[PDB]
């Protein structure tokens, strides 16, 4: 049988022996041993201490001079600023509840943490999509005499903001419910529970049809046209060695980018399709936090593949990190 | 004909014109430059400041 | 507020003309002597459709060009060439029949050492270092007159060691591309042509589309 | 065959006039003026920042209204605006596409430009609505122009790439007179405050003066180890300042043939682009290649003020005659108005 439910919470264990009390009050050590809890706390503290200075430093580097803020690095600055929501709201709270007791905030606190911890992930995802579509439009030249400007980039940043907000807020009232699920540390979304009063089936089918299949198809389309265009361009000018360096550079970076996006937002879609494909399935409580781990690691290795390994940022930000050497 | 054996004749005619010009009194001309600049430098609008009144560059 | 509304209308007109101006590829031509300027300017403008600086303008295959000339206002070189930085493709010109040019205005100056002394004064000049060079070389039918002896060791030391066209023309192109610094990332896209040829504008279009795909990726930071 | 003897005759009389200007041979003015006090620190902040251009800009010139600035962008726009409401008053296209100089009118009526193509184009701005008609076009050269200055509403004076200088009248369309006899190429000039003279600087540091009615040369001033780029004088007509490409701003007097003051400094390493005195003349204004319009005093050779307006190199500047303001021109379209 699936897990047991209270008024406004779900838990992935059975009520066979009658031991699981409310997940807001008196402590729990009967769904997981305490060394698991403290190891989770240590992992999130490590993630805080590494993930704050990368975003703080790229904000300082883009506020120092304006040789760098261009009509195109707006989207990537938005990716730099969305991640500090996930490191500032959605991580210290998990550290707090993992350390002392468990989740002593309250249901309004969960309904706040869920919003501030899904907004960052959603802005990250749609900003990766917008970045891919900007790159394909400005390099492969699909349109008859369309150059690039400033109004279009501010349009794109407003686009990713309105999509992430209007499709991560209707969970707050109506269409879904915020639940603390897993090891009762962070509130996620209610994709697991079968609660039929809150129309939950519509939310899972809507999220899978808008937030994972069309972003994946548009990333594949854009980067495929990009690698085909650069390959066919360097096919012509044979003996020019610099574009023979360029071909290998772009066909390594596209592969590493697509694999980074897929292993940062696959396992959520994995457990959702597995839950929907077998109505009625039992799971361990440690099993439904590995998608949270595989998602929140994109608070560190998502900027390091778009900022540091990117050109034009690194050689300036290192020499205004300590201004000593490379 | 073009410039070569003509520019030198023009230059030595210029230099023969130049030798007849008298000049001295470098200390006197430096004093005169001194008292000309210090005669008016007190009422200069750039050396002292702006009392927010007539300079037509208020911050608006 | 009539003055302010007038300035707003003028500002809209100015920015409209600026975004109209931005979609062109400003090329810069140069080259000393009688080095095929007449042929390369005839073979550019009107053949496809069947004392200051001379601005000839042409367009072909959905990309509108514009090129200038520096051939009529000779002066001190190092003072106005900075006003051309930021153009994309510095078209050079050199004449392949330069072996027989005994003089131009002096008593003894070969034309080959002159154009080499001009070409070194650009690739190291610190105003032109991130702009590629589309070299040319023409009058090849007169260079096909090397069947009669006219040995290549007159304007060189004994290097080519051959007489036919297939080995000599390979030696001159290496002699230019070795004088290149290769300081930063730029590369020189040579060619070969004559007078009665055609469709070499296809070559300069296929070249200039490779300082756009190769260049835009630097701005995105991908390459 | 014989002109080597002419050179040998010239050399000893050149040394003769060298010791003739070493007859007085007093030092610079800082050696005598120990009594005076320094000007003290002086600081300016940006009051208004202009906007509207896209390209680099080269030159500007204050009007005699002390209210109107003109400027010349690289694409072909010649802009003429106010400095009170910060809004554009006219916008002129060019039949050419380059600029290297500009000039306003002492009558405050109409302007003149002309760049690499060897043309001085005078544009009327009096009776036409909007885009104004090209009033006159004046050829007569085979080299690039360098600077134009109005001396009345009638005659202009120009200095071109053909190692000449020429005084023209504009309703006849020809040269009234020439000013030849100059080895290197000229670079700038400025009109003496009583419309009689203009000092002229060139490649080989040979700053020479001229007079208009006689139409011949007057004197020589050679005091620099390299090329110069801009010259102007003191407003009461006694002395003129000069700046070179190796940070050697110097100052001469019109009747002394002597380096009256050097303003060199040990730190600065890159050249200048423009120099203009202020109204009082207590301080010399200048702009260098290291992005700075650092302003010297004019009496005791000290870096009085340092102001870094913008990131690229300054191109040209120049004060207003009533001295209330200072304009400067960037290389990236921002026209700062310091106070
Ligand atoms: C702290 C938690 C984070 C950042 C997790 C956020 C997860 C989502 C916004 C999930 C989205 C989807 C689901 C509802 C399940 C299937 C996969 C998605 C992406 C469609």
């Amino acid at each position: 049988m699936n897990g047991t439910e209270g008024p406004n919470f779900y838990v992935p264990f059975s009520n066979k022996t009658g031991v699981v009390r409310s997940p807001f009050e008196a402590p729990q050590y009967y769904l997981a041993e305490p060394w698991q809890f403290s190891m989770l706390a240590a992992y999130m503290f490590l993630l805080i201490m590494l993930g704050f200075p990368i975003n703080f430093l790229t904000l300082y580097v883009t506020v120092q001079h304006k040789k760098l803020r261009t009509p195109l690095n707006y989207i990537l600055l938005n990716l730099a600023v969305a991640d500090l929501f996930m490191v500032f709201g959605g991580f210290t709270t998990t550290l707090y509840t993992s350390l002392h007791g468990y989740f002593v905030f309250g249901p309004t606190g969960c309904n706040l943490e869920g919003f501030f911890a899904t907004l960052g992930g959603e802005i990250a995802l749609w900003s990766l999509v917008v970045l891919a579509i900007e790159r394909y439009v400005v390099v492969c030249k699909p349109m008859s005499n369309f150059r690039f400007g400033e109004n279009h980039a501010i349009m794109g940043v407003a686009f990713t903001w309105v999509m992430a907000l209007a499709c991560a807020a209707p969970p707050l009232v109506g269409w879904s419910r915020y639940i603390p699920e897993g090891m009762q540390c962070s509130c996620g979304i209610d994709y697991y529970t079968p609660h039929e009063e809150t129309n939950n089936e519509s939310f899972v089918i809507y999220m899978f049809v808008v937030h994972f299949i069309i972003p994946l198809i548009v990333i594949f389309f854009c980067y495929g046209q990009l690698v085909f265009t650069v390959k066919e361009a360097a096919a012509q000018q044979q003996e020019s060695a610099t574009t023979q360096k360029a071909e290998k550079e772009v066909t390594r970076m596209v592969i590493i980018m697509v694999i980074a996006f897929l292993i940062c937002w696959l396992p959520y879609a994995g457990v959702a399709f597995y839950i929907f494909t077998h109505q009625g399935s039992d799971f361990g409580p440690i099993f439904m936090t590995i998608p949270a781990f595989f998602a929140k690691t994109s608070a560190v290795y998502n900027p390091v593949i778009y900022i540091m390994m990117n050109k034009q940022f690194r050689n300036c930000m290192v020499t205004t990190l300590c201004c000593g050497k490379n | 004909d073009l410039t070569e054996k003509d520019k030198l004749k023009m230059e030595v005619d210029q230099l023969k014109k130049e030798v007849t010009l008298e000049r001295m009194l470098v200390s006197k001309c430096c004093e005169e430059f001194r008292d000309y600049v210090e005669e008016r430098s007190g009422e200069d609008p750039l050396v002292k400041g702006i009392p927010e009144d007539k300079n037509p560059f208020k911050e608006l | 507020s009539a003055e302010e509304k007038h300035s707003r209308e003028l500002e809209k007109k100015l920015k409209e003309d600026a975004e109209k101006d931005a979609r062109t590829v400003k090329l810069l031509l140069l080259g000393a002597g009688e080095s095929g300027k007449s042929t390369i300017v005839k073979q550019m403008k009107i053949i496809h459709q069947d004392t200051g600086i001379i601005e000839t303008q042409f367009s072909f295959k959905d990309l509108n060009f514009r090129m200038f000339d520096v051939g009529g206002q000779r002066s001190e070189r190092k003072k106005w060439i900075h006003c051309f930085e930021g153009v994309t493709a510095i078209i050079f010109c050199v004449a392949l029949s330069d072996y027989d040019m005994v003089l131009v205005e002096d008593d003894e100056v070969n034309r080959m050492h002159e154009s080499m002394h001009l070409f070194n004064s650009i690739c190291n000049n610190k105003w032109f270092t991130d702009t590629s060079i589309i070299l040319f070389l023409n009058k090849k039918d007169l260079f096909e007159e090397k069947i009669k002896k006219s040995p290549l060791s007159i304007c060189f030391p004994d290097y080519a060691g051959s007489n036919t066209y297939e080995e000599a023309g390979n030696y001159i192109k290496v002699q230019f591309l070795e004088l290149n610094m290769r300081r930063d990332v730029k590369e020189i896209y040579s060619h070969m042509t004559c007078a009665t040829d055609t469709q070499n504008v296809k070559f300069v279009f296929d070249a200039v589309t490779d300082i756009i795909i190769k260049e835009n990726l630097k701005d995105c930071g991908l390459f | 065959s014989e002109l080597d003897q002419l050179r040998q005759e010239a050399e000893q009389l050149k040394n003769q006039i060298r010791d003739a200007r070493k007859a007085c041979a007093d030092a610079t003015l800082s050696q005598i003026t120990n009594n005076i006090d320094p000007v003290g620190r002086i600081q300016m902040r940006t009051r208004r920042t202009l906007r509207g251009h896209l390209a680099k800009i080269y030159a500007m010139h204050w009007g005699t209204d002390s209210r109107l600035l003109l400027s010349a962008s690289q694409d072909g726009k010649l802009i003429i605006w106010d400095s009170y409401t910060t809004n554009k008053v006219h916008a002129i296209p060019l039949r050419s596409s380059w600029v290297m100089t500009c000039a306003y009118a002492p009558s405050g009526n109409y302007v003149a430009c002309g760049g690499l193509d060897n043309i001085c184009s005078i544009y009327n701005l009096k009776t036409r609505e909007g885009n104004v008609r090209v009033s006159r076009e004046l050829a007569g050269h085979t080299g690039y122009l360098s600077c134009c200055r109005f001396l009345d509403d009638n005659q202009i004076v120009t200095s071109s790439g053909d190692t000449t200088c020429a005084l023209w009248d504009i309703e006849t369309g020809q040269q009234t007179t020439t000013f030849t006899g100059h080895t290197g190429d000229v670079m700038s000039l400025s009109l003496a405050p009583d419309t009689r003279l203009f000092v002229s600087g060139a490649c080989d540091a040979s700053a020479k003066l001229w007079d208009v009615r006689e139409g011949m040369c007057r004197q020589t001033f050679t005091g620099h180890e390299s090329d110069i780029n801009a010259i102007c004088f003191f407003p009461n007509g006694n002395a003129f300042a000069t700046g070179s490409d190796d940070a050697t701003c110097r100052l001469f007097d019109l009747r002394a043939d002597q380096e009256l003051m050097t303003y060199s400094h040990d730190n600065i390493i890159c050249g200048i682009t423009s120099v203009s005195f202020s109204k009082s003349g207590r301080l010399l204004l200048a702009g260098y290649d290291d992005f700075n319009c650092n302003v010297w005093d004019a009496l005791k050779a000290d870096r009085a003020g340092v102001l870094a307006g913008h990131d690229n190199r300054v191109s040209c500047l120049g004060v207003t005659d009533d001295g209330m303001a200072v304009a400067t021109g960037s290389w990236d379209s921002f026209l700062k108005i310091w106070n």
